């Protein structure tokens, strides 16, 4: 039958796998567990032996503060030299409720200079993050299961590429993402502008 | 085929608007940079 | 099949609460901003002329 068909036409319209998705297609571009690895430049043995020191060390570049506590999630030893070691920070609000830094925030937090080079010091050669040329680096090979052809011309298609790339959208509740994100940005803008409101007050008076 | 052409109908009219509203939320991106 | 109408109207539905909920959710905040910005502006033009 005909019929049966474009009922699967239709089921497969309505749907977040992506089979011609409800032509619910829309790219909008974005602009460009909390688990981090470590690699350091000494002996596992060193390393496991003055872990206690070694984690405390962290929570110190951290801050220190009792809200944040450091966890190893493990240690491997790439070379004679080298070690890995995996952590995730975790954060307690006031009203006691504990939950993961995300990887990304404690990633940009390491990656500061200051931070940085404090960590080197530790002998933290390099970081990375399990979620100039890096664009080019993700934007081709595609994504989430977005199609290659379309991908590509979104890529062409951008107004605007340093300020932005093109970041697969996904039906409605993706734009309740995106409003989600938008409301995040709201507060932040409005709150920065605050700042330099108060600051040129300061001046003013 | 009272139902389909129901469901179709829906369809077409929701993308029609879902396709109006992701703009507007990229014109408020837009907006915001 | 007509267990079937039951769940497929029913996915395509729920789905529609959803687009609903984004309708529900709407800007002035954004509208906001900009106004706002256009007028720090202008006060920072005053301290500097100041």
């Amino acid at each position: 039958t005909l019929l049966g068909d474009e009922r699967d036409a239709i089921l497969a319209k309505w749907n977040q796998l992506q089979a011609f998705w409800g032509t619910g297609k829309g790219y909008f571009n974005n602009n460009i567990d909390g688990l981090v690895v470590l690699v350091f430049n000494k002996k596992e043995t060193e390393i496991r032996s003055q872990q206690q020191q070694l984690v405390e060390s962290l929570h110190k570049v951290l801050g220190g503060n009792q809200t944040l506590t450091v966890n190893v999630e493990g240690t491997k030893t790439l070379p004679d030299d080298q070690t890995e070691v995996v952590i995730y920070v975790v954060e307690r609000s006031p009203n006691g409720t504990s939950r993961r830094v995300p990887a990304t925030t404690l990633y940009a937090h390491f990656e500061q200079a200051n931070i940085k080079t404090q960590l080197q010091q530790l002998g933290v050669t390099l970081s990375m993050t399990r979620t100039p040329a890096q664009i080019k680096q993700l934007l081709q090979n595609p994504p989430a299961g977005v199609d290659p052809i379309i991908w590509e011309q979104a890529k062409v298609d951008n107004p605007d590429s340093e300020k932005l790339i093109p970041v697969p959208m996904v039906g409605f509740k993706e734009l309740l993402r995106r409003l989600k994100v938008q409301d995040q940005m709201t507060k932040q803008h409005q709150t920065r502008l605050d700042i330099i409101s108060e600051d040129i007050s300061e001046l003013q008076k | 085929e009272s139902l389909i052409n129901k469901w179709s109908l829906e369809l077409e009219d929701q993308e029609r608007h879902f396709l109006q509203q992701a703009t507007q939320v990229n014109a408020w991106d837009r907006t915001l940079i | 099949i007509c267990q079937d109408v039951e769940n497929l109207q029913k996915f395509v539905k729920e789905q529609k609460q959803v687009q609903e909920e984004i309708s529900r959710m709407s800007s002035k905040a954004m509208l906001k901003v900009q106004e706002d910005i256009k007028a720090l502006k202008q006060l920072l033009s005053l301290a500097a002329n100041g």
